[PDB]
C-alpha cells in the first residue's frame, strides 16, 4: 500500500519498491475534501474505471 | 448560490439544481446535504433533502 522508491538521498532509488499509491495514474482521482464517502462516489468510480 | 424553499423558510447551497434533483430521486438513500441559512455564509446549516418543497431553477 505505501511503498515508495525514489526515498534515497538526492531522489535516487532506495531499497523499497513503489506501491499501489504511486503507480495508479494521477488522473483517476477522486477528492472527498475531508468529507463522508456516500453512495453516489462508486458510481463516478466505476465510470472513470470503465471508460478506460 | 442555489436556493431552496422549505416549509419554514427558505435556505442556500453550494451544489447545482441537477445535484439536488438527483438527491431527490426513490433511489437514492442519502438524506442530508450542506448548506447556510443565509446567502452571506455566515452560519452553516445541515439540511434535511426531504424538507424541501421545490428548488428555485
Amino acid at each position: 500500500f505505501w511503498g515508495d522508491s525514489k526515498l534515497a538521498p538526492g531522489g535516487q532509488e532506495g531499497l523499497q519498491f513503489d506501491g499501489i499509491n504511486k503507480m495508479i495514474d494521477p488522473e483517476n482521482t477522486i477528492d472527498l475534501k475531508g468529507n463522508y464517502l456516500e453512495e453516489k462516489h462508486i458510481n463516478w468510480g466505476s465510470q472513470l474505471i470503465l471508460q478506460n | 448560490m442555489t436556493k431552496l424553499r422549505l416549509i419554514t423558510g427558505t435556505v442556500y447551497t453550494e451544489m447545482s439544481a441537477a445535484e439536488v434533483r438527483s438527491y431527490l430521486q426513490r433511489g437514492s438513500k442519502a438524506g442530508t446535504i450542506n448548506g447556510y441559512e443565509d446567502e452571506a455564509k455566515t452560519v452553516p446549516i445541515l439540511i434535511s433533502v426531504e424538507s424541501i418543497e421545490y428548488i428555485y431553477l
